[PDB]
């Protein structure tokens, strides 16, 4: 069957995770650290 | 609505413990 | 008519496929909705809202062909143990929302399956059910947990009577292959307006299809488009739809312990982080 | 801050860095800073959420199986929504099977395609990030389409 | 002394000096836990799943009634099953988020192609857990979504029908199907997923985490 | 309304877990 | 004096070659093991008494009966052919609509005829047919050998 | 879909609430 | 200025102490889970009709009937007590010998009496007894509370 | 090249140089195979045992009939079961002979006490395999020798009856017993014996074989 | 003969020899002499015997279980014969249980008893070898006694 | 009498416990043995030897008390499909060993369960059964595999008649508590020798226990040792015992393939050792 | 008598296996 | 017990038969 | 039940193994090899 | 009896192969 609460938890975390990953990439894109790229 | 009130109180109670204990451990 | 389900299908209103046999006569299809709380406590009156929506200012075709309003009606299947709350356990604000609804059990010893209808559609767009949750403490047959609720709601007249004959709310077809000739209204004083349709030419084949008043006429004269032509259009404006939801007969003791355990986890998580903070102090004193 | 700089005077570390490894020789110490103090927090947090979910929204017992009665609107779990959509939207039965098997087999080839580039940051590789975002959107689109009838599954009930 | 006892036999210190020799770099954030949370969800599945093998009965005339018995009569049975359901969905979700990280951090490139490939296999195994367990309660919902997926590999021109007949133990869906599905769920896949998790983890420990962005 | 606090407990423990991770490892 | 690679790879072909033969001979019974072994049945799946079915059992006979390969088949004196219920699209059992005289699939809405021939919907093929002859107590069902007396050509099941 | 979007917003939003709550705890001790 | 071992082992007691509490609270339901949940039954285990048993069922009634805790118990108008069949030695069900009027265990040869009292053999205790009262359809069996009207003292099952 | 491919990732040569670096001393005779033969017997048990989980039905009204089905109707089924029986008895026999060697070669002394102890545990696990599987056909022979051993731990004054009730899932021997016994046979013990075999083998590889006589 | 003498000039080997290890550094090479050529022989030999036994003496299907009928002379498998004998010969039920648990727990203590001696050869340790041969004989005696009735199980039908 | 088992227990001679109901009357116990081949081929006549041993020169007590020899008798339960071989498929050497035995099926449609007896004991110490193995090729109900064979063999007279009364081959007890007085032989011409035993004193209790001729007398006069005293000794010298064996209906095709596989293993093992011998050559050339 | 050769096959393969081990590793 | 001792002697004896057979093979090649 | 063939295989191998082990111990007892005891 | 004959022939046949091949491999 269909679980509305579950389908909501999926979308909510998927977009949060995707967003957070690009935020993590952008932060290191502008500020390169100790010998890395 | 009521959950929003509970949620605020719930976290604040534990946040107070966090900030409370951290000073009790530091000052001892 | 919800009581016609009882006449035709005595044991249960729901097929193994979960079809909700109302559709056996009400061939239309319009959205239906049932809204119950996500979780209720044992022995507690709660609100079960059944929505049977449609255009408030729209009329259908009656038996005389006259334009009349629509009456709504639905069947609600509650979990075992659930039933209409006693009249003295219903608050004043709830009784107001309910109205003069006649909640009717499907058969003797089945208070969890209720019948409602016909009710005035312009007034009962939604129907409020005063349900009383069962108590697993006073009943060893009832258990705490997640159960299913089924709904079948209908608007407007049906298409087929329990006898088997058709009505004047659907379309009409043709017999075989032939050309029409005469179109008039053979009306009676004890009866009503009819319409005669003739069939000719081909090989023999002379027959007449008498159709009751109500449906429109999009056929003028002299046609022979096989057998199965909708020469009457569809006068149906009603609709039957289904919906399903889940209610949780929740035990308060199970929630309380869960909260206690969640509090333990949070408190223990804090002690670990505070412990790491203590370790961070020592490590910074031995770095150089 | 509890930090250890990477010893670039050790040839054995530089050799690992050249092969793209040795990144577990610098930074915060894993023990006991993470493994002993942060890991139980994560584990307990994961367990506490599932428990809380299991009490508030417990498992349901459906109706007994009937081989002579097909359910009205029967769907698989959420992670099978996009595949189920491909399965029923594609007319050719075999084509749907290939497209389904294309998902895991395609992912296996992904490293053997982006090996052209050494960049790992999505911004330094914009072609791959675009294809990824496209596929991620298509997947969600197919998934939502699984919840709708076949007549209005592609248009998603809009146009 | 107890430490010195174990030290002289198996050199216990060699292990402790291999864990305290590993550091975690500053570019490793919170999203690097998604792999561990996926593992945590499985360990929960393993525990609760094992516990249910003590009451569940893989028979078409017993399966449904057994699940009711667990939910209604077995002490905290409702919790073990409900946890086993949520932890299952969470495992798949965390795994997908785990894939989101690996791809958006380029952790799949050289020299970790094999780690990625073994991951993809793990993903197929985890989904196979879901499909099989889905039909174990032998309810209306489970029986029919296993009756649909059973005929899917019949499109293959050569070995197609043979593949299907192996999956459901015959030309239809009956007791043979449930028996084979219960075998896959509680024996075959737990071993397969244990093997490939081992390969997954060993290659990670050997090569370490990937570089920064 | 003990049902409300129940869901709040889920929301809080999920929030508090992320807070302790971010605090613990100075994470992001 | 010393055996070269030509002799080293020869004995390898001999040794590891025969070891394979033993392994294959040990695998063959194990493989054939997993390959499953090769009268009508009602609800319970025991026996369908034709003397009880013809009496009181849904007048206007369109009752599902478990037939060949487990697939449910409609049994519509009695007709010669048996209309299969399993849809060609996915596998949903198609219910008979007496109000439209057409089989109508629920999952999708692909429909059929009075004989099982598809008339509309995403159904690629028609409902299968089989010999519904009556013998002794139950109903003996043999696979449809000849061509379809409905489609016009050779059936997809032969 | 009432329960769906309700859960979607919460699961997404409370992450940031916890994120900020952790950062606030860092400033109190002095990161 | 630097926290000594006294403070390091204190926070350890705090941290790892509460972690244990969570683990124990998570183990308790799991443990109670494995601990199994807490009218006479015949061969099939459904219902024993006293109207059918008294008629034709081994004249000279010494028939085994599944009673308390699954253990088979002889039912010998009717007697008040029910002679348990499970031997005290290992667990072999002891058959009734009508030619000797004594229960005789097969695995060993320890024997009993007409009431279940052990008279010979490596049997440490006598066969158990229980209230064989008749109520409604079946036979209601309640555990033997009082002392033995055969041994002379308190029973070993109480 | 294929070797160079794997070499750059996981250093495959490091493994090959760890196997070709090990020698076997002259005092190691033919009786040092008894441990490996015991393992070989289990691997046979694992294969044949898994194969039978595809047809056997752990239900009091299905178990017996299923075993008949395997013996009579299933292709080479008679062989898979017959092998599973003989290989079971052989495993126990080879294990006992394996113990005979270890003791009569002093391979249990320092520093291999833990190897011996984990061996003793393995022995108890292997016997537990036999007892549980013994009662799986649910025949007259199996039901009664499981009804006798079930009451044995009732002699313990404190936890005795609790231990018994856990083993047979109640106060008697019925469907609950067979269900729990099938769980132990095809899930619990295969994992337990896999863990302790791993510990057994790891300690052996770490310390090597014992000295000469 | 394909033999490699132990390098006694390597201090790291002598240290292992002192702790009773390092005995896998000399002799015939394990690979491929044993692992690749002798091991498949042993494995195939083990499998071939069981197969041959399984064809000639195949498994038997007994009679269906009857909870109301105790079998005449019902015995466990051969490896349980000695324990089964102890179980039924000892009057006190609890004592029999202890004696049964004494077998695995006793074996666990065996290395912690013969650790007094360093000798491994049974001839250089005659006290242990005697106790072993005694126990091995007693075990077989109890085992055979399990096949005989309780009246004539101890005397084994002789005296 | 084997046919008395049929009269008292029509359906089967074997209880669920496997007691072989013959023991219900023959209360004695002496060793019995059945010897069949370990494995037979399908559709093959083989020899099933049943041994009913006892002292060839020893007599029992008849109904008249007279000393007569003993007759043996047994019941053999063969696996389903097995039966007495047709008379034309029995070789001459086998028919000689069998004799004039009357193999008798337990009931209609059960040729696998046979009855034999009474036969002269001095001559039939052992009984040879001409059994014909079934054929799984011509019968789809018969399978290849290991099956069980049950035997119950008896010597000497029984102790209890089918009617229920006792006989003169067992012991006799006493009624209650009292002292005897007169011991003589009340014999008849149409009957036989009897023995009268009196009971007196105590409180009232005057009764007489009449015991048939045959049993000995180890009681002289004037005794009162409760009730249940063996004043007649045990004249029984016969005995009933049981035995069980296993026969394997072996399929020749299963053996042939097994031999082939065993040959493959041996040949492959040889190639590996020969391969090692080749490697030993190379290693000795690079040692220095 | 194919049954005889069957048991012989068991006896032979058991004997031949020991022979190949003793020959192979020069074992004892 | 006819089948028992028959198997006991064989299982014990054929080990030496195989042992000697292996030694004989060693002398043929020249150990 | 009881398996005569199996019980024979047990005794036969047990005594052979025990005997063989003492033979292996005796052979090295009389002839000590390269630094061992 | 007959098995003793088969057993001798069986092993001898393979022993001949062992001694047969070992000389064929040596001489080539
Ligand atoms: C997992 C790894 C460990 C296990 C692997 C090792 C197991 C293999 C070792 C097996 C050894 C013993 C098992 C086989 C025992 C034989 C079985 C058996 O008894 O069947 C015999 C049966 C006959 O018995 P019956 O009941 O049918 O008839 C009655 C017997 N009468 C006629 C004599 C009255 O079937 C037979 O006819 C086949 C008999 C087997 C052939 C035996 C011939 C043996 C010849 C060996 C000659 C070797 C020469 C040297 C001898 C050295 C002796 C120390
Ligand atoms: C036929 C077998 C029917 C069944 C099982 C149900 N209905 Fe139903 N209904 C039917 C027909 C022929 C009519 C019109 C008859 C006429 O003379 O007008 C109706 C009418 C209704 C109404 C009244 C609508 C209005 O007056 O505008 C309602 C509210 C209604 N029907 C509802 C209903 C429900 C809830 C049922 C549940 C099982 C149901 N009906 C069954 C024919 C049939
Ligand atoms: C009573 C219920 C009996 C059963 C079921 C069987 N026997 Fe049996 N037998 C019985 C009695 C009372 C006698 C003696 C009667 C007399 O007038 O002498 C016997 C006798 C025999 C003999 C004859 C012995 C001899 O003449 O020396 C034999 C051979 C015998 N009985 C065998 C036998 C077998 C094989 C049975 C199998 C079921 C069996 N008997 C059953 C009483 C009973
Ligand atoms: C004589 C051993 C009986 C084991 C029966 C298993 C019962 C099910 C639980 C698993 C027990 C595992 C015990 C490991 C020694
Ligand atoms: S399943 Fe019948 S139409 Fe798709
Ligand atoms: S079991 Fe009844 S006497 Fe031992």
């Amino acid at each position: 069957m269909v679980e509305p609460l579950l389908d909501g938890l999926v979308l909510g975390l998927v977009f949060a995770t995707l967003g957070g990953l690009f935020y993590a990439a952008y932060q290191q894109y502008k500020r390169p650290n100790e010998l890395g790229g | 609505i009521l959950g929003a009130v509970f949620y605020i109180v719930f976290i604040a109670l534990f946040f107070g413990i966090a900030v409370g204990i951290i000073f009790a451990i530091k000052s001892i | 008519y919800p009581f016609w389900a009882q006449q035709t299908y005595p044991p249960t209103p729901r097929e193994p496929t979960g079809r909700i046999v109302c559709a056996n006569c009400h061939l239309a299809a319009k959205p239906a909705e049932v809204e119950v709380p996500q979780s209720v406590l044992p022995d507690t009156v709660f609100k079960a809202v059944v929505k049977i929506p449609y255009d408030t200012k729209l009329q259908q075709v009656a038996a005389d062909g006259s334009k009349v309003g629509l009456n709504v009606g639905a069947v609600l299947m509650l979990p075992e143990g659930f039933k209409i709350a006693p009249e003295e356990r219903i608050p004043e604000e709830l009784k107001k929302e309910v109205g003069d609804v006649y909640f009717q059990p499907y058969k003797e010893g089945q208070d969890n399956v209720l019948l409602v209808g016909p009710l005035p559609g312009e007034q009962y767009q939604e129907i409020v059910f005063p349900v009383l949750s069962p108590n697993p403490t006073t009943d060893k047959n009832i258990h705490f947990g997640k159960y299913a609720i089924h709904l079948g709601a209908n608007r407007g007249r049906g298409q087929i009577y329990p006898t088997g004959e058709k009505s004047n709310n659907n379309v009409f077809t043709a017999s075989a292959t032939g050309t029409i000739t005469k179109i008039a209204k053979e009306e009676d004083e004890y009866g009503n307006v009819k319409y005669q349709v003739s069939i000719q030419t081909d090989s023999g084949k002379t027959v007449v299809d008498t159709i009751p008043a109500g449906p429109e006429l999009i056929v003028s004269e002299g046609q022979a488009v096989k057998a199965g032509e909708a020469l009457t259009n569809n006068p149906n404006v009603g609709g039957f739809g289904q919906d399903d939801t889940e209610i949780v007969l929740q035990d308060p003791n199970r929630v309380k312990w869960m909260i206690a355990f969640i509090c333990l986890v949070m408190l223990a998580q804090l002690m670990l982080i505070l412990k790491k903070k203590q370790v961070e102090k020592v490590q910074a004193a031995e770095m150089n | 801050a509890t930090l250890k700089k990477p010893d670039l005077s050790d040839p054995k570390l530089r050799a690992k860095l050249a092969k793209g490894m040795g990144h577990n020789y610098y930074g915060e110490p894993a023990w006991p800073n993470d493994l002993l103090y942060v890991f139980p927090v994560v584990i307990m947090g994961t367990f506490a959420c599932i428990v809380a979910l299991s009490v508030l929204d417990p498992a349901m017992v459906g109706e007994p199986a009937d081989p002579f009665a097909t359910p009205l609107e029967i769907l698989p779990e959420w992670y099978l929504y996009p595949v189920f959509q491909i399965l029923r939207s594609v007319p050719n039965k075999l084509l749907g099977v290939l497209l389904m098997a294309s998902v895991p087999l395609g992912l296996i080839l992904v490293p053997f395609i982006e090996n052209v580039n050494k960049f790992q940051n999505p911004f330094r590789r914009p072609v791959a990030t675009t294809i990824f975002l496209f596929g991620t959107l298509v997947t969600i689109w197919l998934g939502i389409g699984a919840t709708f009838p076949l007549d209005k599954t592609l248009t998603l009930g809009l146009f | 002394n107890v430490y010195d006892w174990f030290q002289e036999r198996l050199e216990i210190q060699a292990l402790a000096d291999d864990v305290t020799s590993k550091y975690v770099p500053p570019h490793v954030n919170i999203f690097y836990c998604l792999g561990g949370i996926t593992l945590t969800c499985f360990l929960i599945q393993f525990a609760t799943g094992f516990a249910m093998t003590f009451y569940y009965k893989p028979t078409v005339t017993e399966a449904y009634a057994s699940v009711q018995y667990i939910m209604n009569e077995v002490s905290f049975g409702w919790l073990i099953r409900s946890i086993h359901r949520w932890s299952a969905s969470m495992m798949v979700l965390m795994m997908i988020l785990h894939v989101f990280r690996v791809y958006l951090t380029g952790g799949f490139k050289k020299p970790r192609e094999l780690t990625w490939i073994s991951g993809v296999i793990l993903a197929v195994i985890t989904v196979s857990f879901g499909v099989t367990g889905y039909s174990l309660p032998w309810d209306q919902v489970g029986y029919w979504a296993v009756k649909i997926v059973s005929g899917v590999p019949e499109a293959i021109p050569v070995v197609g029908v043979l593949i299907s007949d192996l999956l459901r133990g015959g030309s239809s869906v009956g007791q043979a199907t449930l028996t084979r599905y219960y075998s896959a769920h509680t024996f075959v896949l737990p071993w397969l997923i244990a093997v490939f998790m081992l390969l997954h983890f060993l290659m990670i420990r050997k090569q370490g985490i990937s570089g920064p962005l | 309304e003990i049902d409300v606090l129940g869901w709040v407990a889920l929301l809080v423990v999920f929030t508090w877990s992320i807070a302790m991770v971010v605090w613990g490892r100075n994470g992001l | 004096d010393v055996p070269d690679m030509g002799r080293r790879q020869f004995m390898n072909l001999l040794a590891f070659g025969t070891v394979t033969g033993v392994a294959l001979g040990a695998l063959y019974p194990l493989v054939k093991y997993f390959i499953p072994p090769s009268t009508a049945k009602d609800k319970l799946g025991n026996n369908v008494k034709v003397s009880k079915f013809l009496e009181s059992h849904n007048a206007g006979d369109r009752v599902l009966v478990q037939g060949l390969k487990g697939d449910p088949t409609y049994i519509v004196a009695i007709r010669d052919y048996g209309i299969n219920a399993v849809c060609t699209h996915l596998g949903c059992v198609v219910p008979w609509n007496a109000a439209e005289n057409k089989f109508k699939c629920p999952c999708h809405g692909s429909q059929y005829d009075e004989t099982g021939k598809v008339i509309r919907g995403p159904a690629p093929l028609s409902l299968a047919l089989c010999h519904a002859t009556v013998q002794d107590d139950n109903i003996v069902l043999t696979p449809w050998t000849e061509t379809d007396f409905r489609t016009g050509e050779k059936p997809w099941w032969v | 879909t009432e329960e769906m979007l309700y859960a979607a917003l919460l699961s997404f939003g409370l992450i940031f609430v916890g994120w900020g709550l952790g950062v606030l705890l860092l400033k109190i001790q002095g990161a």
